[PDB]
């Protein structure tokens, strides 16, 4: 009872989450309308000319054209609760010497919990897109609702697995060159590419290769700059400087799951991307009677807040949205993993 | 040539609100929803009605599922029209199938 | 040196209303809140839960009670969390645990 | 004056250490040639000279 | 959302046709002319050729 502890100042610990795909890939966001989307793709390929005699005939080459598919429902709804006798006690801030009415805390409660919603909505955001610029497919399992797949139409041919005996590790620093791979590797990209994104641990093996140290300093070899000597540690999404016609970014992101803080990417990949990559960020129809009352079905978010009648009387806070990222060419990245 | 025939997808059929809840699934089969469960004689998992085991009815299931979920979600309370509910086929008598969830907050109506 | 961690405190799992009822008790022992209840076989008067006795869980305790309540005040809906109400160390196998509830309004999450 | 290449029959051209040290040679050759490749992803580039 | 009229839809056809009909001969002039100037030998042969 006889304490007189006085409160100096407290802590944050916030996390380390900078999307960098909901604002590089993914400018352009289209709301629904409907139940139902498509996402049409031509599959432009032209075949050989015979060489026919001009005498017989010549054989009709069939027409090309024609691929679609859907990807339609996406849902995400974080519920919380205010729970009225949390008020009574103190919080960690509020320093004792200074207390308040219960009725500002519950006031900072709902903020704090307002905030964790768009929190909460933020990082689903960005996990969509990671997994479509970084697999081509994706799959939505989760509780009270049943696994829907895409498949954004991504080949097999840029998903390269570095697995086997020559990959990166098992060459010697000094003599290897790793342009070589990367002008393979972007061979079958299907467009521009001058964004390469690696992983914190992706870019040290990179970078250790005696023949790019040796390419910065040529004075008229190339014309690159990458910023060794570290530019920005302990940071998110930062830019090396470039590495001719293409940049070279190094993304640390981390995505908070139940209980444990995992990375967005895996341990060593890197994305040979464009920039001008058109990505989606469209949004569904809010299925809540109240929403179609006001006439918002077609909106990227939608808070609500509500109360509960009888004699135990309990407020609540809600954010509804549908977030689908798509992409409209799945082809126009290659996802090398590194080992 | 082909119909149709449009009818609005209304499993409730009185005011009464329907209230979820998620408990461990055993499915041995696809199950589509609105369909009745019951909990396993030894492991006391969630499985399908067989429609002959008398006062077996818990809840109707509110998701689709299959043996890769671990967790079912099923409705436990309210009432649901007898024509929408996906009866098992070895319920024969629509007597037994009208009060099957009697003692529970789940009714056909 | 010594840290008090201020961690809030919900019973509740979900938005469904939680309803309450009242009913003559038969209590041995000092039984704290959210200690589910089980209906006698000899005069049918309500006591704690054994964990061994299956599909005989009746409802979960709202306020604290010993042998001397004539009347206990049990909850018969809504939703609680695992890691909040206290259940017996007879029960010891997690799935027979979480849908001792089935076929009653309470639900466990 | 042209000595046009493969993709990856260049790799082997440059890996020798004489022609990266004939790009740096302050007064030795007027040739500039462009690692570090300049145009990926895309169809028939110019190293430069 | 938005229908067509089917007789513009053949104009469409048709100039896609016309289109890979350009880039199919186009493309035979290139192997050509990388025969020619890669060995000096080159024989010009196919079906009912």
């Amino acid at each position: 009872m006889y304490t007189t502890a006085q409160l100096l100042a407290a802590n944050e610990q916030k996390f380390k989450f900078d999307p960098l795909f909901l604002r590089l890939f993914f400018r352009e966001s289209y709301p629904f309308t409907t139940e139902k989307v498509y996402l049409s793709q031509i599959p432009g390929l032209v075949n050989m000319a015979l060489y026919v005699s001009p005498i017989v005939s010549g054989e009709v080459i069939r027409s090309r054209g024609g691929s679609t598919s859907e990807f339609t429902p996406g849902y995400v709804k974080p519920k919380h609760e205010v729970n009225p006798q949390m008020t009574l006690r103190r919080l960690p801030d509020e320093d004792p010497q200074n207390l308040a009415d219960p009725a500002y805390r519950r006031r900072r409660i709902i903020m704090q919990n307002m905030r964790d919603e768009e929190l909460a909505i933020a990082q689903v955001e960005e996990m969509q897109a990671v997994s479509a610029v970084l697999k081509g497919k994706y799959t939505m399992t989760g509780e009270a609702f049943d696994p829907v797949e895409v498949d954004m139409g991504r080949s097999e041919e840029n998903n390269i697995t570095q697995s086997g005996g020559t990959e990166w590790s098992k060459r010697d620093k000094s003599t290897y060159d790793p342009t070589d791979d990367i002008e393979a590797y972007a061979l079958n990209a299907s467009g521009v590419v001058n964004i390469i994104v690696f992983d914190p641990k992706g870019w040290a093996l990179f970078r250790s290769f005696k023949a790019v140290k040796e390419k910065l300093d040529t004075r008229r070899g190339s014309n690159s700059e990458l910023e060794t000597a570290v530019k920005d540690l302990g940071k998110a999404v930062s830019y090396k400087g470039m590495y001719g016609d293409v940049a070279i970014v190094v993304y640390s992101g981390q995505y908070v799951e139940n209980g444990v803080k995992k990375n967005f990417l895996p341990d060593n990949t890197m994305v040979l991307g464009n920039t001008q990559a058109r990505g989606l960020r469209t949004y569904g129809c809010i299925q809540d009677a109240d929403a179609q009352r006001e006439g918002i079905n077609a909106s990227a978010r939608y808070p609500k807040n509500w109360v509960t009648t009888g004699d135990p009387a309990r407020e609540f806070t809600m954010i509804q949205s549908a977030p689908l990222m798509l992409l409209a060419d799945p082809d126009e990245f290659v996802s090398v993993q590194l080992a | 040539t082909s119909k149709e025939t449009f009818t609005h997808y209304q499993p409730q059929g009185n005011s009464d609100p329907a209230h979820t809840a998620t408990a461990p699934g055993g499915l041995s089969a696809k199950a589509p929803a609105m369909t009745p469960l019951m909990l396993d004689t030894s492991s006391r998992k969630l499985v399908a009605w067989d429609g002959t085991t008398d006062g077996a009815a818990v809840g109707i299931l509110a998701v689709a599922a299959d043996q890769t979920s671990t967790t079912l979600t099923f409705y436990k309370s309210g009432t649901f029209r007898y024509e929408d509910v996906l009866w098992p086929e070895a319920a024969s008598d629509e007597t037994k199938k009208r009060t099957a969830f009697a003692g529970t907050a789940i009714s056909i109506v």
